[PDB]
């Protein structure tokens, strides 16, 4: 560790801890910057050499973290919990958590190499046949727009086999080392550490109680979509009393169903709420999507994107051939100047929403950039995920789309409302079971309830249990279908997305009230509301300096996650779908839980 | 801990 970066001496008391934290931040920023920079260099340009550079920077971060972590514990282990300065306790608590820095060198190097290799495998995997499709954009567009069962099956099977199978032995090794590292921080396993970020002794029970309130909405959306799919694909491939084949819902993970909106739209005579074609017809490109997102933020008197963002960001997939991580992401370089987005942006309505999601991350970074480095986080991770989604809730309203030139015809009638709420349910309600289940899978892997011998058995158990889908071809424990989802090999926790899909409607309700809006929750548009901007700004500027329950209370009047705002937003379509399924005599659920569809005849033969 | 926090990404 360079001498400038090493901790000196500080007294063993709260006034020394404060000087400790100030000396820390000085050097932390440099170490974070070099780490993030090397990660950026790799993720925008996947090369063996860039992976080597990224691993060296990771090792330096581990060295730094160990030195300052062990100093924090040497000087403050039994007194930091009683510090009078609550932000200083949060700072000290973070610095003394060593994570992978608890591992011996050789195991640190093994750990960093496993992260690199799992990342390279996921983001460079291809499906072939010899020319080859990448996940983004090739397979993505096939899942979104093909309606050929055999073709969707070719993309779904090909991707899951190509990405998941080679990852499995690496993921086993990563789990063991991760657990070894965090057990030396006092946690029973890594998942317990991840869950600790919500500082709630009843987290899993609280989530289970939210899901109980939401599940009826998903069950009715599912039954209704399943009927629509049956009318297109027929009784051979859709079982009206079984799970839906997992490749037919518009998305490689069946996690958002927006893309099948044209098959499910109940009133096709109303305005077409999927404005993708209008964006194409109009010549929208990535940089227009990012400027339109930015201007919503500035309409609220939040910050524009700095020049460093426009000069540094990667907003389209590189045409120079080179391999990149295409999964969108938002980057804080911890120097208070550089912030970027890396996105292989495609010109589509859901991508416009994803642009807002990612710019919400950036706005958080811009607003808390002057807090101590340790507090440059969301009040909890689900807060960070929710910011951009809240604005996107306003952007997608038919009235807002009209304002920005994407929907010439506007209508305020009950049919149009049901169309809109149904489209939003395909995006928001359909995701809830998946958002909930992914970290149930990973918590069980980390705790050892799901050993490698049951990785895929337990994944599909949860996928069927919650989402009511089945794999369209047979799977066994050679397959590792969880690894075919980006966040698993790239070790990004998931429960934040379940939390944010609940939270964002709590935020939306509060911001709409603050803006003086007095109509139905789902037609609210907070655009140009500076009062709403100021209320959002207060949350963003808090970072993680204060308990999330208190930040939430100041914002929305309640100190807990609550499904009532989401249920209020969707109420009309919740009632409509219930009525429809009854009249159609649907079975809610999937009691033929063993059912799987047959293979197409002439599969995979006829793919050319 | 140990490393920089993950870049923030969509579901
Ligand atoms: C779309 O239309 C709805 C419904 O409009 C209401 O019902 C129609 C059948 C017509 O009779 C309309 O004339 C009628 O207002 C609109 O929702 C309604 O918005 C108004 C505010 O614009 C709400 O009224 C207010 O109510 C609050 C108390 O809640 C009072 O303090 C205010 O002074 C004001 O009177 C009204 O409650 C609300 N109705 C419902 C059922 O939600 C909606 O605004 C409109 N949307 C767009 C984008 O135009
Ligand atoms: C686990 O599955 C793989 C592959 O399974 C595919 O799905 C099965 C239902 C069946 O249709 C397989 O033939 C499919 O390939 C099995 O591995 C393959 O096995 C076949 C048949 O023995 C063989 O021709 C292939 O070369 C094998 N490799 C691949 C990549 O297909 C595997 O044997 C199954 N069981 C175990 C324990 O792994
Ligand atoms: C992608 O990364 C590679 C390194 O793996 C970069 O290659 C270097 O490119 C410069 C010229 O631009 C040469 O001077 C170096 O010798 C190259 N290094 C190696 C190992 O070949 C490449 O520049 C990067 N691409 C982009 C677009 O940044
Ligand atoms: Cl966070
Ligand atoms: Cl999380
Ligand atoms: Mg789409
Ligand atoms: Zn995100």
């Amino acid at each position: 560790l360079d001498p400038g970066l090493q901790p000196g001496q500080f007294s063993a008391d709260e006034a020394g801890a404060q000087l400790f934290a100030q000396s820390y931040q000085s050097s932390a920023e440099q170490v974070l910057f070099q780490s993030v920079a090397a990660s950026w260099a790799h993720d925008t340009n996947i090369t063996a050499e860039n992976a080597r550079r990224q691993e060296e920077a990771a090792l330096l971060s581990q060295e730094f973290a160990e030195a300052w972590g062990q100093k924090a514990k040497e000087l403050y282990e039994p007194i930091w919990q009683q510090f009078t300065d609550p932000q200083l306790r949060r700072i000290i608590g973070a610095v003394r958590t060593l994570g992978s820095a608890n591992l011996p060198l050789a195991k640190r190097q093994q750990y960093n190499a496993l992260l690199s290799q799992m990342s390279r495998i996921y983001s460079t995997a291809k499906v072939c046949l010899a020319t080859c499709w990448s996940l983004d954009p090739d397979l993505t567009n096939i899942l979104a727009s093909s309606r050929s069962y055999a073709m969707l099956l070719f993309a779904w099977e090909g991707w899951h086999n190509a990405a998941g199978i080679p990852l499995k032995p690496l993921y086993e090794d990563f789990t063991a080392l991760s657990n070894e590292a965090y057990k030396q921080d006092g946690f029973t396993d890594t998942g317990a550490y991840w869950r600790s970020w919500y500082n709630s002794p009843t987290f899993e029970d609280d989530l289970e109680h939210l899901y109980q309130q939401l599940e009826p909405l998903y069950l009715n959306l599912h039954a209704f979509v399943r009927r629509a799919l049956h009318r297109r694909y027929g009784d051979r491939y859709i079982n009206l009393r079984g799970p839906i084949p997992a490749h037919l819902l518009g998305d490689m993970w069946a996690q958002s169903w927006e893309n099948i909106y044209d098959m499910v739209v109940p009133f096709p005579d109303k305005p077409n709420l999927d404005v993708t074609s209008t964006m194409l017809q109009q010549g929208w490109q990535a940089t227009h999507m990012f400027r339109v997102a930015e201007e919503f933020f500035t309409s609220l008197e939040l910050s524009p994107m700095p020049p460093e963002f426009w000069e540094g960001s990667m907003l389209e997939k590189p045409a120079d051939g080179r391999e990149v991580v295409c999964h969108a992401s938002a980057w804080d370089f911890y120097n208070r100047k550089d912030f970027r987005i890396k996105q292989c942006t495609r010109v589509t309505m859901d991508q416009l929403s994803t642009v807002h999601h990612e710019m919400g991350h950036i706005q958080y970074y811009l607003q808390y950039k002057d807090l101590p480095v340790s507090l440059r986080r969301g009040a909890n991770p689900g807060f960070h995920e929710a910011i951009g989604d809240v604005l996107a809730l306003s952007v997608s309203t038919p009235e807002h789309l009209h304002k920005i030139g994407l929907l010439d015809r506007v209508t305020n009638d009950t049919e149009s409302d049901i169309n809109y709420l149904l489209k939003m349910a395909l995006e928001k309600i359909a995701f809830l079971p998946f958002g909930y289940l992914v970290d149930q899978w990973r918590w069980g892997v980390f705790s050892g309830r799901t050993p490698p011998s049951r990785y895929n058995f337990d994944w599909w158990y949860l996928r069927t249990k919650y989402q009511g889908i089945c794999p369209p071809v047979t799977r066994n424990e050679t397959h590792f279908d969880a690894g075919a989802k980006f966040h698993v090999p790239n070790v990004t926790p998931y429960i934040r997305y379940f939390v944010s899909f609940v939270l964002q409607f709590q935020f939306h309700e509060a911001l709409c009230k603050e803006a003086g809006y007095e109509g139905p929750l789902h037609q609210c548009d907070i655009y140009r509301s500076t009062k709403a901007g100021a209320k959002l700004r207060k949350v963003l500027r808090a970072g993680s300096s204060r308990p999330w329950q208190e930040v939430l209370k100041d914002m929305v009047g309640l100190d807990a996650l609550d499904a009532q705002p989401l249920l209020k937003y969707f109420q009309l379509v919740t009632q409509w779908l219930q009525e429809q399924n009854q009249q159609n005599g649907e079975v809610l659920g999937w009691p033929e839980y063993q059912w799987h569809p047959p293979l197409p005849d002439n599969y995979p033969e006829g793919i050319d | 801990q140990g490393l920089p926090p993950r870049p923030k990404i969509p579901p």
